[PDB]
RNA sequence: AAUUCCUUGUCGGGUAAGUUCCGACCUGCACGAAUGGCGUAAUGAUGGCCAGGCUGUCUCCACCCGAGACUCAGUGAAAUU
RNA sequence: GCUCGCCGGAAGACCAAGGGUUCCUGUCCAACGUUAAUCGGGGCAGGGUGAGUCGACCCCUAAGGCGAGGCCGAAAGGCGUAGUCGAUGGGAAACAGGUUAAUAUUCCUGUACUUGGUGUUACUGCGAAGGGGGGACGGAGAAGGCUAUGUUGGCCGGGCGACGGUUGUCCCGGUUUAAGCGUGUAGGCUGGUUUUCCAGGCAAAUCCGGAAAAUCAAGGCUGAGGCGUGAUGACGAGGCACUACGGUGCUGAAGCAACAAAUGCCCUGCUUCCAGGAAAAGCCUCUAAGCAUCAGGUAACAUCAAAUCGUACCCCAAACCGACACAGGUGGUCAGGUAGAGAAUACCAAGGCGCUUGAGAGAACUCGGGUGAAGGAACUAGGCAAAAUGGUGCCGUAACUUCGGGAGAAGGCACGCUGAUAUGUAGGUGAGGUCCCUCGCGGAUGGAGCUGAAAUCAGUCGAAGAUACCAGCUGGCUGCAACUGUUUAUUAAAAACACAGCACUGUGCAAACACGAAAGUGGACGUAUACGGUGUGACGCCUGCCCGGUGCCGGAAGGUUAAUU
RNA sequence: AGGACCGAACCGACUAAUGUUGAAAAAUUAGCGGAUGACUUGUGGCUGGGGGUGAAAGGCCAAUCAAACCGGGAGAUAGCU
C-alpha cells in the first residue's frame, strides 16, 4: 500500500512510502546468508570506473535460487522476507524433505502456498517447468536464457515476459522492453509475475534518501570547465555543442550495440 | 593548525622501510644509488 | 525587469525634500515557455526599501578605569644605505 | 613560612599516538633560559623501569597486500587460484592493603584465579583439512529495577572561642573495606520429555532440519544489584615512647541508618521503524577413513610449567606536530559542593598554578573598557559599530497557507522575603506490627521515620525581586533560490553546485559504458519497476509555431568511390 | 515520527576590531551557522601527474598546481637586459 506523509517538515512534505504488513518482521535465515562488501564504483585498478556510487546502508547478500532445480519435491512457502539487494521481495520456502531456499516472490503467492518445479508440475503460479512444457501465450517470470545456466529476464520489481509462438526449438518471447526475442525452448521459466508492482510507485522525497541507497551526486557537466567535460564552460550559461557524454559520444539517439555475436535471437529489437 | 607532518612509525615503516624497498625492483635500484653514494643511514628503519 | 541604451521614462504612493524602493502604464534599444515561462506557503549569517524601540553613529565631544607610549636598571633586533 | 590572587567538564588526574632519559639524587653556572639566577626540561657524575593474570608476542579473521602453479604481456611486468600475511574487531586467568629519593594490579603481606605437560586411580567409544550449533552484530524511543556518588541524621573523638553572644535545635573532623567463593533476586527468552520415520546438510551421523504419534505442565537458559563469607583481618581521626624536628615502632575510638540519584549497570534486553544492519577462530556437538585386552576420552588427586619483549618520564603540552621554553593543532578515560533544565554560567573542594624582565611616572596619541546634559540616524555607500531585547507561568495573537505552519507572531499581567492554610500540604519513599504461604531475596495489610513541590490568603523591605553571571529586538513591502545541505584550505558562502521530481536517449546481459596493449575488473553476485549518459530542478497552472541549416534515426533505386584483380 | 525546534561539547567560518618586521607564513577578541545527520571523529587501507579526486571553485593531490616533487637530456634556446 502507498501511503503519503505529511509534511510535518521539509523533506517529509513529498515522501511516499510502500508499506507491506505481510513482510517478515525479524532477522533473516542466517545460513543463507553472505558478505557483501561495497566497492564504490571502483574496480581491481583503484580507479572509479561507474560514477555516482558510493556510501549507503551495510547489506548481507542473500543466496536466491534463480535455477530451481530442485525438481520433484514439493515446497511450502514460510514467509516473505524483504531484500535489500533487489527491488522485488523474496520468499523463503521448506521442501518435503527439510531444505530451506530462497525464491523470487511473486505477484499472488503468500505464507502457506505450495509450489513445485520439473516438467509435470502443475501450471500455477510460482512453479517452474520448462517453457517447452509451458502453454503458448501464458505469463512468466525469471526465464533463462540457457538451460540449466538460471534465471536472468524479468527479475524485477513488477516484470513479465510473454510467451508469443512455439515453432521448432525455439520460443518467441515477448520482453518487458518491448524487444522480441527467441531463446531454446529447454529454458525454465516460473509462471505468473514478480510481486511488487508497487514498488515504482515510491518518492524518496528528499537528498538524503537517494544517499541511504548507495547513489551519489551527479554533476551535470555544462557547470564544468572546459578541461574536465566537453560541455566545458562560457561566460554564463552557453552550451552551443550538440549533447554528449564524457569521452565524447552524442547519447542522444545514437545507438551503441554493437555485439553481431548472435543478432539471430532478435527479432523486433524495439519501438 | 594542523601541520603536514603527522607522525605514524607504522605507516612509516609501511611506506619507505628497508623491507619496503625489497619489495620492487625501482626500490631496490633506490638501495644501490644510496650505498653507491655511501649513505650511513640507507633507509628510514630506525 | 539580476534584462530598458535614450533615462532620474511618465503617473501615483511614501518624505518638508526620494537617480533607490513599492504600485501601474507599454515606445520590450535587446523578455518568453524544460540552456524552461509565470506564480508560490515555508526556509535564508542572501540583495533592495520603510517603520517602532534603541543609542556617543552624529551635532560636539567631556571625564574616568586599565595595557602601551615617557623616565631608570638589564638584555638587545629590522627593512634601508 | 604567613597572606593575596587565578583555574576547577581544568590551567586537576590517568593513557594511547609521538618523543626517547626530559624521571630521582649529588654537583656546577661559561654557553643555553628573550633580565638576574644560588634555580632549570642546561653542563657533569651516579642511580632508577622487577608481571602465569596489564600490553605486545601468540590463535582468528575485515578492508587490503603478497601470491606456488596458472592466464596475459616487446623486456621490465600485470592480474589472480590454492595459500600466506594484514587490527582499528573476536579469543584463558588478580584483587585490596603496605612500601622507594625515583617502579609496582610487576616488589612485600593477606586472600584468589586461568590454561597446558606428566604421573596415579576409577570409569569409558575415541577419531577431521568434513557436517551442524554458537560466536554474530542496525537506527531511534520508552520506561522499570539498581549502583557509583551525594546530602542529612545517628554514632565516636575534639572544641567552649582575640569583639557583643555561644553547655546548645552549637562548632570541627571521622564514620573506609576489594577480587574470589556461596546464594540465584528485579527482570528477559523459550512449552518440555519419550518413541518411530524421511528425496535435505557433497560420504556418514545418535548432531541439525523435516514429518507423525504418546505423555506432562513445570523444564531449562540468561540475569544487574542485594545479602553472607572474604574480615577475631586491613584501614582508621587522633594519641604515646623515639623524634638529625627529615621522621619511625607500638597503640588506635566510632565505622550505622534514612533519603536523593546518574549520560554508568541489568540491556548483545524490551518496543518500534526502514535505509534491513562484518568475517573467522576459540568454544559445544556429529560422525567418516582409521584404532579397539591398545591408543584416546571424562572425573579426582599429586606434581611441573606459564618463556620472550614493553613497564622511567611528558602526553591539550616548555618533552608530540608548528624553525622558538611559539596566545595555534592533537584521539580515549575519570566527572565533588551551592545555585541551575544542564557537561551552560557564577563562586568553591580535591589538586594545580600567578603564565622567566622589573621599578617609577600618571603628557599627546594608539589599544581594551565604564559613564554622560539636550537632541535621537541629523552619521554613513549602508544603523558599520554600539545601544537595546533576553527567563518561567498564565492570558492573548493578523494577512497568507501546500492546512503542517506563519507563531515565542504582536501585546499584556504576575515573580523577593516572612507567617498561616499544613507545629511540612499534594506527592514520593517505606520501618515495626499483624496475617498468609509452594516457610523465600515471598505476598497482603499496615503505617512510624525520611523527603517534599505548587497554589491561595495575610504581612513586610528597597528606586528597582526573571535584581549578579546567564539570557530572542520587533513589525511592513519586494528581487532571487523551493527547502536541510555543498563550495574557491589562505581577500568571493552567493542568485553559484547538490537536491527530491520531470523528460529525452542508450542498454536483452559475455548489457551499454568505464579502467586496461592484454588477461581481467567495475557496472552487478544486479536483469528494462534495472543500469549508463544528458538537460531541467519541490509544488501549482503550463510548456505555443518552425525539420531550410548542423546532428541523430531510417531508406533504397541511381550517380560517385579504396585496397584488390 | 523528523536531512524538525532552542542550545553546550563537537564540526564550521557570516560581520567588525586588533595584528600585518604578528603571539600566529590566516590567528586572537566580541558576536555568528549546523548541532540524530547528505553529521562528526580515531586507526589502517586504495586511487599517481596529461594522471588521480572533485555536491564543480580550475578546487585539492605534503606551506608548491591551467599540469606536483626529485634526478637526468642540460652549459635547452634567449635577434633581449
Amino acid at each position: 500500500a502507498v501511503v503519503k506523509c505529511k509534511p510535518t517538515s521539509p523533506g517529509r512534505r513529498h515522501v511516499v512510502k510502500v508499506v507491506n504488513p505481510e513482510l517478515h518482521k525479524g532477522k533473516p535465515f542466517a545460513p543463507l546468508l553472505e558478505k557483501n562488501s561495497k566497492s564504490g564504483g571502483r574496480n581491481n585498478n583503484g580507479r572509479i570506473t561507474t560514477r555516482h556510487i558510493g556510501g549507503g546502508h551495510k547489506q548481507a547478500y542473500r543466496i536466491v535460487d534463480f535455477k530451481r532445480n530442485k525438481d520433484g519435491i514439493p515446497a511450502v512457502v514460510e514467509r516473505l522476507e524483504y531484500d535489500p539487494n533487489r527491488s522485488a521481495n523474496i520468499a523463503l520456502v521448506l521442501y518435503k524433505d527439510g531444505e530451506r531456499r530462497y525464491i523470487l516472490a511473486p505477484k499472488g503467492l503468500k505464507a502457506g502456498d505450495q509450489i513445485q518445479s520439473g516438467v509435470d508440475a502443475a501450471i500455477k503460479p510460482g512453479n517452474t517447468l520448462p517453457m517447452r512444457n509451458i502453454p503458448v501465450g501464458s505469463t512468466v517470470h525469471n526465464v533463462e536464457m540457457k538451460p540449466g545456466k538460471g534465471g536472468q529476464l524479468a527479475r524485477s520489481a513488477g516484470t513479465y515476459v510473454q510467451i508469443v509462438a512455439r515453432d521448432g526449438a525455439y520460443v518467441t518471447l515477448r520482453l518487458r522492453s518491448g524487444e522480441m526475442r527467441k531463446v531454446e525452448a529447454d529454458c525454465r521459466a516460473t509462471l505468473g509475475e514478480v510481486g511488487n508492482a508497487e514498488h515504482m510507485l515510491r518518492v524518496l522525497g528528499k537528498a538524503g534518501a537517494a544517499r541511504w541507497r548507495g547513489v551519489r551526486p551527479t554533476v551535470r557537466g555544462t557547470a564544468m570547465n572546459p578541461v574536465d567535460h566537453p560541455h566545458g564552460g562560457g561566460e554564463g550559461r552557453n552550451f552551443g555543442k550538440h549533447p554528449v557524454t564524457p569521452w565524447g559520444v552524442q547519447t542522444k539517439g545514437k545507438k551503441t550495440r554493437s555485439n553481431k555475436r548472435t543478432d539471430k535471437f532478435i527479432v523486433r529489437r524495439r519501438s | 593548525m594542523k601541520r603536514t607532518f603527522q607522525p605514524s612509525v607504522l605507516k612509516r615503516n609501511r611506506s619507505h622501510g628497508f623491507r619496503a624497498r625489497m619489495a620492487t625492483k625501482n626500490g631496490r635500484q633506490v638501495l644501490a644509488r644510496r650505498r653507491a653514494k655511501g649513505r650511513a643511514r640507507l633507509t628510514v628503519s630506525k
